[PDB]
């Protein structure tokens, strides 16, 4: 089991991926004429990470493969573990992970079951509570999701060119603390995020080109928005908080 | 109407046979059992005064030879052995039954306690299960692992259960993940039934087995072994009528036999609530949630 004891351990050399199965199975709740209620499932994803190196495997799931499914909440998890192992199986034997942890609970008997033929590969829960949910408020990771007409694997580097600069932990620590904003306050955190005009995307990468000066300044400003929108759910004058108290709530995890 | 006589009686230990059990003093004048019902597997076990750690067994069928009891003061335990001499055998027992230093096997014939709790148990299929051929009978005891449970998972010293392991690839087809993780019928009716057990008779005889040994002997493994019978078929959509009807059966009268007092050492919360309430099959025993809910309510 990951938890903040053991962090460390996902920045060392022993291949290792996340997998968060929270968007793979998506929908809006509508009425019907008859003035019952309906879901409409629209394209979704499973978000696989590998934190050392920020490579991302996203498998869009599109809508075609609920189609005349039933229990799909849990039809999602046995859909996730499936596509993982097929993403293990087609990685060259030297590129396979050795742990897989997955973000929920209830996708370890899933992947459990689907990964038999791969004894030695350890499936982890983890106590952390990730904001991998947020992925999909990335605006390129959300396009191509909503874009995708058939079943899709695209690859992408989620921390951009930041480890020519910093190290892994720090990566992922700026990572989660995006997800985190974005997840809080959707709104504000792309404003903080795209603000700034001169500052731009670059057409390979997902975040903006911030010097290292100025991704002080934006992590700063996400911290403040985390805190901001604490203070506003539980009502609380976040002035009387302490140094102390501060970090944790930022941290969420 | 067989007899299994004692050589003695030298230290002072409590004497199970089937589900009775009597209390023997040290150096009494007891040299056996007689009355013992021909055609079923009876098992006579022990559990000292003065070490209630050492608790064991014999499994034997009166049918196969003429057995007898007696300690052994270096291992320091009762131990069965056969009688090749007939003409001996039925000298020894008719002189002690003329001397009424044996104890009858309690008859009240109106009781099929025993026939239906040991009804598909066949001596050949425990010598199976515990491997030592050079004897007719069987010695169990409460800290012999089984098989499954050797490691995560003597030979005479181990019990041979079937494995059953609902995360295995014997257990799920590959392409068929979830409906045979979710759907334990394939796993019940193909591997199990069809291929190993060969018939529901020989699987129901192995959970007979198993929950016996663990009810007289406190046996853990065999614990886990009855649930995971019960639990496999509770478990498959799709299970032959006569067989959970069967199954009904099997369980009442195990559930009615066990000790109340024993109830938590000997049930598996989990394991019962799932199989009742939750399970594919959790209708289809009458009787037993009957006798459950009214002989162990706290537990559900």
């Amino acid at each position: 089991a990951m938890n903040s004891s053991n962090y460390a351990e996902l920045f060392n050399n022993d291949i290792k991926l996340f997998v968060d199965d929270t968007n793979v199975y998506r929908v809006t709740v509508h009425k019907t004429f008859e003035g019952n209620v309906a879901t409409k499932a629209i394209n979704g994803c499973i978000f696989t990470l590998n934190p050392k190196t920020g490579h991302l495997f996203l498998k869009i799931i599109h809508t075609s493969v609920w189609a005349g499914q039933k229990r799909l909440s849990q039809l999602a998890k046995w859909k996730t573990a499936e596509e993982v192992s097929a993403l293990v199986r087609s990685l060259p034997k030297e590129e396979q992970p050795k742990q897989i942890i997955v973000t929920r609970k209830a996708m370890l008997d899933p992947l459990e079951v689907h990964m038999l033929d791969f004894p030695n590969i350890a499936i982890r829960p983890t106590e952390l509570r990730l904001p991998f949910s947020a992925a999909m408020s990335i605006d390129k990771l959300s396009d191509v999701v909503m874009k995708a007409t058939e079943p899709q694997m695209v690859l992408f580097n989620i921390y951009d060119d930041w480890l020519d600069r910093i190290s892994s932990y720090t990566a992922f620590s700026r990572l989660t603390l995006l997800l985190r904003a974005l997840k809080t306050n959707e709104e504000s955190a792309k404003m903080i995020l795209l603000s700034d005009p001169t500052i731009t995307i670059k057409s390979y990468h997902l975040w903006p080109s911030f010097t290292d000066e100025q991704w002080i300044t934006i992590e700063s400003q996400m911290r403040d928005l985390i805190l901001t929108e604490y203070g506003r759910k539980y009502n609380v004058n976040i002035s009387a908080l302490t140094q102390t108290e501060i970090k944790d709530i930022i941290l969420g995890q | 109407m067989n007899t299994v006589p004692f050589t003695s009686a030298p230290i002072e230990v409590t004497i199970g046979i089937d589900q009775y059990s009597f209390n023997v003093k040290e150096n009494q004048p007891f040299h056996g059992i007689k009355d013992i019902p021909i055609g079923h597997v009876h098992v006579i076990h022990f559990q000292h005064a003065d070490n209630s750690s050492m608790r064991y067994g014999y499994w034997f069928d009166c049918r196969m030879g003429n057995f007898y009891i007696q300690y052994d003061p270096k291992d320091g335990l009762y131990k069965m052995m056969e009688e090749r001499d007939g003409a001996k055998f039925e000298n020894i027992v008719h002189n002690f039954k003329e001397r009424q230093m044996m104890v009858s096997y309690p008859k009240i014939d109106e009781d099929d306690t025993w026939y239906n709790l040991t009804e598909f148990v066949q001596m050949d299929k425990i010598r199976k299960i515990v491997r030592k051929d050079e004897n007719q009978f069987s010695y169990v005891d409460s800290s012999m692992t089984t098989v499954q449970e050797n490691e995560l998972l003597d030979p005479a010293h181990s019990l041979n259960y079937t494995v059953i392991n609902f995360k295995s690839r014997e257990a799920i087809r590959p392409g068929h993940e979830m409906e045979d993780f979710l759907d334990k019928s394939y796993y019940l009716n193909t591997v199990m039934l069809q291929g190993i057990f060969k018939n529901s008779s020989n699987y129901f005889g192995e959970l007979q087995f198993a929950f016996l040994n663990a009810m007289f002997f406190g046996n853990y493994g065999s614990s886990l072994q009855w649930h995971a019978m019960i639990e496999l078929i509770c478990s498959s959509a799709t299970v032959p009528k006569h067989m959970l009807d069967k199954l009904d059966e099997i369980l009442y009268y195990q559930i009615k036999t066990l000790p109340e007092q024993y109830s938590d050492i000997l049930l598996n919360e989990r394991v019962w609530n799932i199989c009742l309430y939750s399970s594919f099959q959790k209708n289809s025993l009458h009787n037993t949630e009957k006798i459950m809910e009214n002989k162990y309510p706290e537990l559900l």
